[PDB]
């Protein structure tokens, strides 16, 4: 009769076909990964592009169904993420031609010799003649690829009635239709503004130390060098850990001795994120998790993938690929990878088109919180892989609070300063011949560093990076920044905890893990706002936990400095 | 429409033979039985025997033992039935049916042929 | 009474055309998974669906196999016992054998069987009997892997109606 | 082979008088007896089964009843539409049987 029934009869019998032919496609990409071989490539290549057309046919048979005329908002969710066409809306050479330069950006794409030569080597002649070496070769190349690829995913974005692919991007923050909780693409634009005015303090702070101890190795007044961050691109600050501690002659907590001296393995580890999952009210693992996941390296005979992903194949299949050596940053990636399975099993009741987090950011929060509970000194003393008889002092709390912050407060300037590039170079504001005219002020201004040596507009700097050759968003890791504190602070609040934030742990207690759950459970048909306002209490990012987790530091830099 | 369609009439010589098809449409008929009923003229109706086309286990009115055969064709949805030795008191229609209240089921209707007339 | 050959068959039949037989060890046998008696000829129905929808064979449930299936009345007395069967109609590939239907214009009396093919009708154009815009076949298969979940996996179901 | 007489073979009866059609079995059929009725010139259709239940889009005036070895039929206004021949079946074992039949006209 009516248009609603209609499409609830379509999308109940998309659902029913689309969860069979998505578990064969990861069934055989799993397959692959997991022994690499001929066979294996050909059995993948099939199954996805069996996939892609029944999503394709199944795009333009619901394109039929106007979403005017559609008033129940689960419905309207579905058919909104089913009726999106995407690359099909350009023409077939087009689609052509963007496909061929997605595998030549990939072939054209510094593992593992340049990475561990600047992780390691503190030679700077080896170090700059590396940075220059790998600006000049690649990018050189790919700067009129690049810009040919974002003229053409421009005229893509254009042809869907986005201003920029930009705005395309960001269109997974977008709500619309909900009274109160409504969210425009620009908000999260000008939030990102704010927050990143808020933080600036701390990295200044930060930033100053560091720069004072390079200086101690190594203008009084200048920024600092581009290539001494630790990695090819100045991504993570942890590499300058050993040359930036404060207390020199305190050893840290590396309980990979403790491990040895107990025997260890992966099951142990394992074992051990499964009971602290269920300490807070969350279920186990199932059995196909432990009679089908790779929690071992395969000898030597056959080769896999050994980057710790989480699998959730469909029809209750989830699993974990992971080449497990017996240290702490194992024990502290499971319970990440733990953490997303059990987001992963949160949400199987909702429907097909709705099983995924709320928005790209949640999933990597709720693993972060996972691993920030876990390395408290006060869960390893409870499973005795710390001495009874160790004292907590401020020395070490500094040493851990530097470790945090060289780990996640150095990060985002970088990442802000990435995406506000991209957003305005696909804006159209940034003119061709003045592109990195842009690019190395901001990196001084915002990021501030300087560049080692002047480039002109014939390179193509930040192609050079994994991310942006894949041709992938990068706020998601400061919107996961945001929202781990913000559930931390919550989560600590509601189980009683007094203290400074950084101490906190949630075993042992139930109300945080209702209060995780009542989120979890949800999925993407609610609203992300709602759904945090519903953990929280607030309906949009904040930066007040971050800080208030870190004040310690704060007041010791603030005297230092 | 559920539909059960019957082959046309059939002059078959005395000693002779013929074979008789019943196609089925609407339904499949591996999911249930059917049934061979004869009437004579100014006579009462006799059943013949039934078939499951799942398994092709047949069961037949002892009187009737030899004289016919019921196979049937799930590709094709036709059940048959073939008739040997025929003699001047086998002149009478034949009906293909399909009950579904033999399997004990409730709320079930009933769906008849149009009947295949042979002279002998 | 023969409930061997009715615990213990080869091939089982789908909900859809679930199949139905005329008629202490039992209870103690331990090989069952759910075994629940309402109000305390004997009929025998057979049928193997999904795990989750276990709970749907009971009266007064409601889903796609109440509704369009199977149908327990209200005031039911009999029993209902399920077992898990995923050592038997899984297959590496798929088992693509098991059936059930979908769509229908009304719910299912108690105790009745729909086995009609004809193409439902969604929309006002009608079908002519081809498949189509509005217009779906309205029995679909299972896909039975040994690798699903415990709620994704097949289980034979037999109800014993007194 | 389970015997089956019917009774009475031919009757006649005005429009609106009540009409009942005896059939009896020579042993227990456990009341699974059908009941069909044939205009003339057409196929038997199936008006009764299990002795009690009426199929779906059958007049109401139709009905059924017995237990054991007796059973019968009953119409309660009779109509033009009710001409013919009138079977009853039973399908308890194997062979099934028909009865005789009875034929019903109106003066
Ligand atoms: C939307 O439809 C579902 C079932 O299709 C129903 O459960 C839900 O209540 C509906 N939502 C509204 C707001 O009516
Ligand atoms: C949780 O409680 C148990 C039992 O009291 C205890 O053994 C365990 O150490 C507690 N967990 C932590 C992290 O203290
Ligand atoms: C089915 O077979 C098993 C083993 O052969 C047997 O233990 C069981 O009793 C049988 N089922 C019944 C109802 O007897
Ligand atoms: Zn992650």
């Amino acid at each position: 009769s009516t248009i609603e029934e209609q499409a609830k009869t379509f999308l109940d019998k998309f659902n029913h076909e689309a969860e069979d032919l998505f578990y064969q496609s990861s069934l055989a990409s799993w397959n692959y990964n997991t022994n690499i071989t001929e066979e294996n490539v050909q059995n993948m290549n099939n199954a996805g592009d069996k996939w892609s057309a029944f999503l394709k046919e199944q795009s333009t048979l619901a394109q039929m169904y106007p979403l005017q005329e559609i008033q129940n908002l689960t419905v309207k969710l579905q058919l909104q993420a089913l009726q999106q066409n995407g690359s099909s809306v350009l023409s077939e050479d087009k689609s052509k031609r963007l496909n061929t330069i997605l595998n030549t950006m990939s072939t054209i794409y510094l593992e593992p010799g340049l990475n561990e030569i600047m992780a390691n080597s503190l030679d700077y002649n080896e170090r700059l003649w590396a940075w220059e070496s790998w600006r000049s070769e690649v990018g050189k190349q790919l700067r009129p690829l690049y810009e040919e690829y974002v003229v053409l995913k421009n005229e893509m974005a254009r042809a869907n009635h986005y201003e920029d692919y930009g705005d395309y991007w960001r269109g997974d923050y977008e709500v619309n239709g909900v009274d109160g909780y409504d969210y425009s693409r620009g908000q999260l634009i000008e939030d990102v503004e704010h927050t990143f005015e808020e933080i600036k303090p701390l990295y200044e702070h930060l930033h100053a130390y560091v720069r004072a101890k390079l200086m101690n190795a190594y203008s009084p007044i200048g920024c600092l060098p581009a290539h001494l961050l630790g990695d090819m691109w100045g991504r993570f600050w942890t590499n300058l850990y050993s040359l930036t501690v404060p207390f020199g002659q305190k050893p840290n907590i590396d309980v990979t001795d403790a491990m040895v001296d107990q025997a260890w393995d992966a099951q142990r580890i394992f074992k051990e994120a499964e009971k602290f999952f269920v300490s807070v009210g969350l279920p186990n693992m199932t059995q196909g998790f432990w009679e089908n996941s790779m929690l071992t390296d395969p000898g030597n005979v056959q080769k896999a993938v050994c980057h710790p992903t989480a699998w959730d194949l469909g029809k209750g299949d989830f699993r974990i690929l992971m080449c497990t050596k017996v240290t702490m940053d194992d024990f502290l990636t499971a319970h990440h990878e733990m953490g997303h399975i059990q987001y992963d099993m949160a949400y199987a009741a909702q429907p097909f088109l709705l099983r995924n987090g709320a928005n790209e950011g949640f999933h990597e929060a709720v693993g972060e919180i996972m691993s920030l509970s876990a390395a408290t000194p006060k869960h390893l003393k409870s499973i005795g892989l710390l001495s009874p008889d160790f004292q907590e002092d401020n020395e070490t709390e500094i040493n851990f609070l530097l470790k945090q912050a060289l780990t996640i407060v150095g990060t985002l300037p970088f990442t802000y300063m990435l995406e506000k590039w991209r957003w305005m170079v696909f804006k159209g504001e940034i003119p061709k011949d003045q592109w990195m005219k842009k690019w190395w002020e901001m990196k001084r201004e915002i990021v501030g560093v300087v560049e080692p040596v002047p480039h002109d507009e014939t390179y193509c700097d930040p192609a050079s990076l994994f991310h942006v050759s894949n041709d992938y968003s990068f706020i998601r890791y400061y919107t996961r920044t945001l929202y781990q504190f913000q559930f931390q602070e919550a989560l600590c609040q509601a189980a009683k905890h007094e203290g400074p934030l950084h101490k906190c742990d949630i075993s042992n207690s139930t109300e945080a893990g209702q209060k995780l759950f009542n989120m979890l459970r949800l999925g993407k048909s609610e609203p992300w706002t709602l759904a945090l306002e519903n953990v929280v209490g607030a309906k949009n990012m904040n930066v007040r936990p971050l800080l208030n987790y870190f004040e310690p530091l704060f007041t010791w830099l603030k005297d230092q400095n | 429409e559920v539909q059960l369609q019957q082959s046309g009439a059939e002059l078959v010589k005395p000693g002779a033979s013929v074979k008789l098809s019943c196609t089925a449409s609407g339904f499949n008929i591996k999911d249930t039985y059917m049934n061979w009923v004869r009437q004579r003229p100014k006579q009462g109706l006799e059943w013949i025997g039934r078939i499951d086309p799942a398994n092709g286990n047949t069961k037949y009115d002892p009187k009737f033992q030899g004289k016919a055969t019921i196979t049937a064709d799930t590709s094709s949805n036709i059940a048959y039935l073939q008739l040997s030795g025929l003699t001047s008191e086998d002149t009478a229609v034949y009906y293909c049916a399909r009950f579904d209240y033999d399997g004990y089921y409730v709320h079930v209707m009933d769906y008849w042929g149009q009947g295949t007339s042979v002279t002998v | 009474c023969p409930f061997g050959e009715v615990f213990n068959a080869t091939r089982f039949a789908s909900v859809y055309a679930w199949n139905r037989k005329r008629i202490s060890v039992l209870y103690n046998s331990a090989s069952f998974s759910t075994f629940k008696c309402y109000g305390v000829n004997v009929y025998a129905d057979s049928f193997v669906i999904r795990g989750d929808e276990v709970r749907q064979i009971a009266p007064g449930q409601t889903g796609k196999i109440a509704d369009y299936n199977y149908k327990l009345p209200d005031d039911f007395t009999g029993c209902v016992i399920a077992w898990n069967s995923n050592n038997l109609d899984s297959k590496v590939g798929g088992n693509y054998n098991y059936l059930y239907r979908l769509f229908r214009k009304s719910n299912l009396k108690p105790f009745e069987r729909d086995i009609s093919t004809e193409i439902y009708q969604a929309g006002s154009t009608p079908c002519n009997g081809v498949e189509g815009f509005n217009c779906y076949f309205p029995l679909q298969s299972y896909g039975f892997q040994p690798t699903n979940g415990v709620g994704y996996q097949p289980y034979r179901v037999v109800v014993l109606s007194f | 082979d389970i015997k089956m007489t019917q009774s009475p073979s031919s009757m006649y009866a005005s429009l609106g008088e009540r009409v009942t059609i005896t059939c009896k079995a020579s042993q227990d059929i456990n009341s699974y007896l059908s009941w069909f009725q044939q205009k003339p010139g057409k196929s038997p259709k199936t008006l009764i089964y299990r002795a009690n239940r009426l199929v779906d889009g059958v007049p109401s005036r139709f009905s059924g009843s017995g237990s054991g070895q007796d059973y019968s039929l009953t119409i309660n206004s009779l109509e033009y539409e009710d001409m013919g021949i009138y079977y009853c079946l039973q399908y308890d074992e194997f062979p099934f049987t028909f009865g005789s039949g009875t034929k019903l006209e109106i003066k």
